[PDB]
RNA sequence: CGAUGUCGGCUCGUCGCAUCCUGGGGCUGAAGAAGGUCCCAAGGGUUGGGCUGUUCGCCCAUUAAAGCGGCACGCGAGCUGGGUUCAGAACGUCGUGAGACAGUUCGGUCUCUAUCCGCCACGGGCGCAGGAGGCUUGAGGGGGGCUCUUCCUAGUACGAGAGGACCGGAAGGGACGCACCUCUGGUUUCCCAGCUGUCCCUCCAGGGGCAUAAGCUGGGUAGCCAUGUGCGGAAGGGAUAACCGCUGAAAGCAUCUAAGCGGGAAGCCCGCCCCAAGAUGAGGCCUCCCACGGCAGCCGGUAAGGACCCGGGAAGACCACCCGGUGGAUGGGCCGGGGGUGUAAGCGCCGCGAGGCGUUGAGCCGACCGGUCCCAAUCGUCCGAGGUCU
RNA sequence: GAAUGCCGGCAUGAGUAACGAUAAAGAGGGUGAGAAUCCCUCUCGCCGUAAGCCCAAGGGUUCCUACGCAAUGGUCGUCAG
RNA sequence: CGUGAGGGAAAGGUGAAAAGAACCCCGGGAGGGGAGUGAAAUAGAGCCUGAAACCGUGGGCUUACAAGCAGUCACGGCCCC
């Protein structure tokens, strides 16, 4: 018996390959299956992921950004099937995997804090070089 | 708290029904396979100095 | 988790800037009110001649809270301050105009009038 | 009534119609029926399943002659299910399809001793404003001469956990047959690894 | 409870078990057999092993890092150069227990060895 | 509930200099 | 009176019913809705605040309701000490005075060890006529027992209107309870990292101690958790309470009753969950050993079995329980995976330098899912049936 | 036979509370009838406006060395005021 | 014990005679067992007599479905004379 490998294969069917990696830092557009009424459709939360616990499956990101003058975080299963796609719109080096930080700097402050991880940018032009 | 005290003598039959759970217990020994003196298992023979087979320390 | 005590940013031009929870609209005893559920609350503060006025005891409904909140599809939303909108006795919105992002379980709970004067319904 | 011996794998949720749902797998058969018990013989109706193979070399003389005579491979666990009377000589994770919903039986986790706060949700004393030396105690238990005596029955301090626990009504979400799954929606007693019983609800 | 809690306390805290389990090892490795409470003698097992690992490596850094719990240059030269070559071939557990057959006078405490394997 | 207060019976126990 | 600690609060309750709510009714000056009044009913429930030491009460906001009482005005070897019985001090008032006042005011030592009963938990012993390993029956006992909003029926019945249902159906809640850890959110005493001062190793670099019983800070797996998730209250059957009848005399009529029958409560019985054959009334089934030697007794070796001892365990205070003991994956190591931290040291390059870049998601790395006999569970010992009599 | 009597002896509570700052220990080697506790060594930890050093009160052989371990030392003891 | 005035205990007996147990044995010692003295050694110095509470070893009877001021009256069983 080997529980773990039992667990991962439940799991498997649920499994989701298509999503681009990413690390806290990176700003990230999330498009996002929504309901409303009765119809459903895409919803674009767009800002800087400041969290990922890992789990496997059952990994988790969060997402924040301000609107309209109040900051908003959003938490995604990484395998959600409400996920449309997920765009890289920017890359961000960060220091420490859990940006919790940001939640209490200004505009100015999470700049020079979050400057742009200009070799994971390079690696992103590189490829999409495809043959 | 008010200082519980004993409310009366504990008879001699009654304090000593309370040991009838006191009886040390023999310690469990076994002969050893080498010099055959009686020692406690699992542990390397004082007598010899042997353990599974071979000797491990002088006695 | 609204709770009796509790500040609450009023997010509309009713003229209350805080309110605080002196009670939570929702059966008997509950203990906490989240989005889309109805309190009462008293206005500690308010700009000067406002609809509404320092000391007014209304209802009012919340829209933000910073306890994140979960939804069926296993994802969670969480806010950066806990906010309400002043509501009269038949949940219709006092003011005219509601501001900053709501949440989306306030049009499962039939304030639409309010997702509808929200700039985001995230 | 179905039911069948299993044993709790693990906790995950999948997605079902766009919605996250929470599920204790439960790797469930299969069950040999080992004995059955007849009103005319043994005064009731079951089935005596087994569950998990074991090393023969650990199966004493009585018990490797009870396996004998249902011509059994010597299994780990003996148990029975009230009323059931399968028409096999074995019970797989088939008896059960998704949407039906199960009881389920497990030997919850053990706390050990106790404390009242932890037992009985008893809400202790204060943690300042004078409280000394009680702070988590379980104040008054009683009254004075009158009754001049404890209820039987008080909630107090001592073992609790590691105790039969049935939840009950719980959804069967998915079943896989070929790897002996089931798939139950929510919570399950007991550690990973532990011996569990599945039954066909109670519930109307 | 305790539930899949692993590794003992010792009735020491921290930095004391620590200082602990680092005295034990320097003095394992300085004489090759010691004799200790059998409990303390289990936990030695895995802390030492660890330390004789790195010494298999050989790499500066593994050296770096096995002196932050042995501190003695010396000590850990005799780690690299006389006993970790003995164990090339093997695949952990360099060390073993067994248990004395006699106690403590002054508290009764069971004893045990703990020796590196040939 | 009794409405005409009742007065205490012993007064609030002290210590004695212990022989 | 060789002492029965005294208000209020807290904690923990249990009980009564003269019932606050919810369930069932009759009468109504009951159209409906909403009330009034009485009957039955003690199963469960009976909110959070302001004031005051307060109980009580008023008040704010809710509620299905915010019930009343008993238990030494329940509960200080459970806590509190605000009230009030000491000594200090002051105001009003009384007294020439010392002092005094159901007049006020500020302050003011609440005792580590439970013997017996009782209660919660857990064992050891013997018994249940042979000795054993399993699996069960359920006498008996405990747990639980709450309730609202909206929608459909239907703006129908009813009503001049305002208003507005019975019955039946659907969805969603509050508090509570049991379990759980996938998610959310905690902790996570050394799992990783950064930082200061100092002292040290070995000068640089790299490290170590100490600053807490983690020096400090940012994070944090398993586990244990709630704020998180699942699930429960039932359904249903039986008998009833108040009440309503059917048939029906005594009494040519009438009558729920005297014969007989039916309907009828959240309550009672059962059903559900948990304990349970010391249920000495000691139950049942499946399987194992067996006709021992010696003098319903004793003695000795054994059979099946078990205990010891050992490695351990989401089991545990010790005990118990459970798994494993070389014909083995039990713990320790080691390996892979997970996970955490977030790009080690060294080198090279750019910079006067603090630094930066590359090698690099590097290095480190508890507990989690596994693999692997490298280390350790070596070797053994003692118990343990011969089956009482009609 | 009783005076919460007087003196003494011996029980009960009980193998119970406790063993006096949570600055902290580990191993190796000696000695010895006996060693967690004595000697040595190495590692670790604590004090350092002291938990170091000198003086005065007070104490009055406790100082040094050899030989001892019945009692004293809250355990042990080969050690010691 | 109290600064002091002052308070103020407990504690007698080997045997006629030390003849006070050479020597041997286990033990580090203490202590014991032999030997020896003695009329007597449970007169052995922790010594005349050596009560009782209290503790223990052996033995007979008895006790793990039973309700208590513990006894008393009857009967039965077992053990002893
Ligand atoms: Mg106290
Ligand atoms: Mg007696
Ligand atoms: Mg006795
Ligand atoms: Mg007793
Ligand atoms: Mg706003
Ligand atoms: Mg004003
Ligand atoms: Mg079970
Ligand atoms: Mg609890
Ligand atoms: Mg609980
Ligand atoms: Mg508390
Ligand atoms: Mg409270
Ligand atoms: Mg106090
Ligand atoms: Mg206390
Ligand atoms: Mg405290
Ligand atoms: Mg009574
Ligand atoms: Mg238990
Ligand atoms: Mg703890
Ligand atoms: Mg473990
Ligand atoms: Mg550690
Ligand atoms: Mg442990
Ligand atoms: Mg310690
Ligand atoms: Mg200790
Ligand atoms: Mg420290
Ligand atoms: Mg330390
Ligand atoms: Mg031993
Ligand atoms: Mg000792
Ligand atoms: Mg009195
Ligand atoms: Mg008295
Ligand atoms: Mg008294
Ligand atoms: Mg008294
Ligand atoms: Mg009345
Ligand atoms: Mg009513
Ligand atoms: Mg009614
Ligand atoms: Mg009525
Ligand atoms: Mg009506
Ligand atoms: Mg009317
Ligand atoms: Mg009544
Ligand atoms: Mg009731
Ligand atoms: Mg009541
Ligand atoms: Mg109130
Ligand atoms: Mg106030
Ligand atoms: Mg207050
Ligand atoms: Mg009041
Ligand atoms: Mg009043
Ligand atoms: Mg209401
Ligand atoms: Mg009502
Ligand atoms: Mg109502
Ligand atoms: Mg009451
Ligand atoms: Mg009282
Ligand atoms: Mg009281
Ligand atoms: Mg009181
Ligand atoms: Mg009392
Ligand atoms: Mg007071
Ligand atoms: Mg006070
Ligand atoms: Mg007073
Ligand atoms: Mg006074
Ligand atoms: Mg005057
Ligand atoms: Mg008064
Ligand atoms: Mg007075
Ligand atoms: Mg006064
Ligand atoms: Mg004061
Ligand atoms: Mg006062
Ligand atoms: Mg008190
Ligand atoms: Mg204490
Ligand atoms: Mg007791
Ligand atoms: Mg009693
Ligand atoms: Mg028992
Ligand atoms: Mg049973
Ligand atoms: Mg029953
Ligand atoms: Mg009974
Ligand atoms: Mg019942
Ligand atoms: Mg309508
Ligand atoms: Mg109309
Ligand atoms: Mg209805
Ligand atoms: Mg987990
Ligand atoms: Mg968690
Ligand atoms: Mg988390
Ligand atoms: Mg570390
Ligand atoms: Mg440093
Ligand atoms: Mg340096
Ligand atoms: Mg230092
Ligand atoms: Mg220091
Ligand atoms: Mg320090
Ligand atoms: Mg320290
Ligand atoms: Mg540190
Ligand atoms: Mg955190
Ligand atoms: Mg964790
Ligand atoms: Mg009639
Ligand atoms: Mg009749
Ligand atoms: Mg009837
Ligand atoms: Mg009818
Ligand atoms: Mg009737
Ligand atoms: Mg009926
Ligand atoms: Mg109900
Ligand atoms: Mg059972
Ligand atoms: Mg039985
Ligand atoms: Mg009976
Ligand atoms: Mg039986
Ligand atoms: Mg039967
Ligand atoms: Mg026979
Ligand atoms: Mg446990
Ligand atoms: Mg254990
Ligand atoms: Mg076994
Ligand atoms: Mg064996
Ligand atoms: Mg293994
Ligand atoms: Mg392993
Ligand atoms: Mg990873
Ligand atoms: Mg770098
Ligand atoms: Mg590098
Ligand atoms: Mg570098
Ligand atoms: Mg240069
Ligand atoms: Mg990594
Ligand atoms: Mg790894
Ligand atoms: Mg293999
Ligand atoms: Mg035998
Ligand atoms: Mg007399
Ligand atoms: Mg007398
Ligand atoms: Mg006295
Ligand atoms: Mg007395
Ligand atoms: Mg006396
Ligand atoms: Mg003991
Ligand atoms: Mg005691
Ligand atoms: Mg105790
Ligand atoms: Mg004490
Ligand atoms: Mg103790
Ligand atoms: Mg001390
Ligand atoms: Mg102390
Ligand atoms: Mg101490
Ligand atoms: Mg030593
Ligand atoms: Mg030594
Ligand atoms: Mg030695
Ligand atoms: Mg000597
Ligand atoms: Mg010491
Ligand atoms: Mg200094
Ligand atoms: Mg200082
Ligand atoms: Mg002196
Ligand atoms: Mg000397
Ligand atoms: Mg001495
Ligand atoms: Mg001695
Ligand atoms: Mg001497
Ligand atoms: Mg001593
Ligand atoms: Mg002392
Ligand atoms: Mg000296
Ligand atoms: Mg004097
Ligand atoms: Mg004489
Ligand atoms: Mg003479
Ligand atoms: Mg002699
Ligand atoms: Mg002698
Ligand atoms: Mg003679
Ligand atoms: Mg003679
Ligand atoms: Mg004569
Ligand atoms: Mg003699
Ligand atoms: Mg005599
Ligand atoms: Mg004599
Ligand atoms: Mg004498
Ligand atoms: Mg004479
Ligand atoms: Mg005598
Ligand atoms: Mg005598
Ligand atoms: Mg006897
Ligand atoms: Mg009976
Ligand atoms: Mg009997
Ligand atoms: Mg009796
Ligand atoms: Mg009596
Ligand atoms: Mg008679
Ligand atoms: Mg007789
Ligand atoms: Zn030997």
């Amino acid at each position: 018996m080997n529980r773990g490998a039992l667990i991962k294969l439940v799991e498997s069917r649920y499994v989701r390959t298509d999503l681009p990696e990413f690390r806290p830092g990176d700003t990230v557009r999330v498009s996002y299956k929504v309901k409303e009424g009765n119809r459903t459709r895409i919803q674009d939360f767009e800002g800087i992921v400041i969290r990922i616990r890992r789990n496997g499956f059952n990994t988790t990101f969060t997402v924040r950004k301000v609107s309209y003058g109040v900051g908003v975080e959003r938490i995604f299963p990484l395998h959600s099937p409400l996920i449309q796609k997920i765009d890289i719109v920017q890359r961000g080096r960060a220091r420490r995997a859990k940006l919790y930080f940001i939640r209490n700097l200004s505009d100015r402050e999470i700049r020079r804090k979050l400057r742009a991880d200009r070799k994971r940018i390079d690696q992103d032009r590189a490829a999409e070089r495809a043959a | 708290a008010k200082h519980p005290v004993p409310k009366k003598k504990t008879s001699k039959a009654r304090r000593d029904a309370r040991r009838s759970h006191h009886a040390l217990t023999p310690p469990t020994l076994v002969p050893c396979p080498e010099c055959k003196a009686m020692k406690p298992p699992h542990t390397v023979c004082p007598e010899c100095g042997y353990y599974a087979g071979r000797k491990v320390l002088e006695v | 988790m609204i709770q009796p005590q509790t500040y609450l940013e009023v997010a509309d031009n009713t003229g209350a800037r805080k309110i605080m929870c002196i009670r939570v609209l929702k059966g008997s005893n509950a203990k906490y009110a989240t989005v889309g559920d109805v309190i009462v609350a008293s206005v500690k503060e308010a700009i000067p001649r406002g609809a509404v006025k320092e000391g007014d005891v209304v209802k009012a409904v919340v829209v933000r809270t910073k306890k994140e909140i979960k939804r069926p599809d296993g994802s969670a939303i969480r806010f950066d301050d806990n906010a309400a909108v002043i509501i009269n006795n038949q949940l219709e919105p006092r003011g005219t105009r509601v501001f900053g992002p709501v949440a989306r379980e306030l049009r499962e709970k039939g304030f639409m009038k309010i997702v509808s004067l929200a700039p985001e319904v995230l | 009534m179905k039911g069948i011996l299993g044993v709790k794998v693990g906790m995950t949720r999948i997605f079902r119609d766009d919605r996250a749902v929470p599920v204790t797998v439960i790797l469930a058969g299969p069950c040999p029926v080992v004995q059955r018990r007849t009103p005319e013989k043994d005064g009731y109706t079951a089935v005596q399943l087994g569950f998990l193979p074991q090393n023969p070399k650990r199966v004493n003389r009585p018990l490797k002659g009870h396996f004998a005579k249902a011509g059994v491979e010597p299994v780990r666990i003996l148990r029975e299910i009230r009323d059931f009377n399968p028409e096999g000589d074995t019970v797989t994770v088939e008896i059960f399809k998704p949407g039906e919903r199960v009881d389920v039986t497990g030997t919850s986790k053990g706390r050990g001793f106790a404390g009242v706060m932890k037992r009985w949700n008893f809400a202790g004393g204060p943690d300042s404003h004078g409280a000394h030396k009680i702070h988590r105690h379980p104040g008054s238990i009683g009254n004075r001469k009158t009754p001049g005596r404890v209820y039987k029955g008080k909630k107090m301090a001592g073992h609790y956990g590691a105790e039969r626990v049935t939840v009950m009504n719980l959804e069967v979400v998915d079943v896989i047959p070929e790897e002996n799954l089931l798939l139950v929606k929510g919570a399950v007693p007991g550690p990973n690894g532990g011996l569990v019983i599945v039954r066909e609800t109670k519930k109307a | 409870m305790r539930h899949l809690k692993s590794g003992r306390k010792l009735n020491r805290h921290s930095s004391h078990r620590l200082a602990l389990y680092r005295n034990q090892a320097k003095s394992l490795l300085t004489h090759g057999r010691i004799t200790t409470t059998v409990p303390k003698a289990k936990e030695l097992r895995g802390f030492v092993d660890h330390l004789i690992h790195l010494a298999k490596r050989g790499d500066l850094h593994a050296r770096r890092l096995v002196l932050r719990d042995l501190q003695d240059v010396k000590l850990v030269r005799k780690l690299f150069d006389e006993i970790a070559p003995r164990y090339r071939d093997r695949q952990g557990g360099y060390t073993r227990v067994l248990k004395l057959a006699e106690r403590r006078r002054g508290d009764g405490a069971p004893l045990a060895l703990v020796e590196l394997v040939e | 509930r009794r409405i005409r207060p009742r007065p205490p019976r012993l007064p609030r126990p002290r210590p004695r200099p212990l022989p």
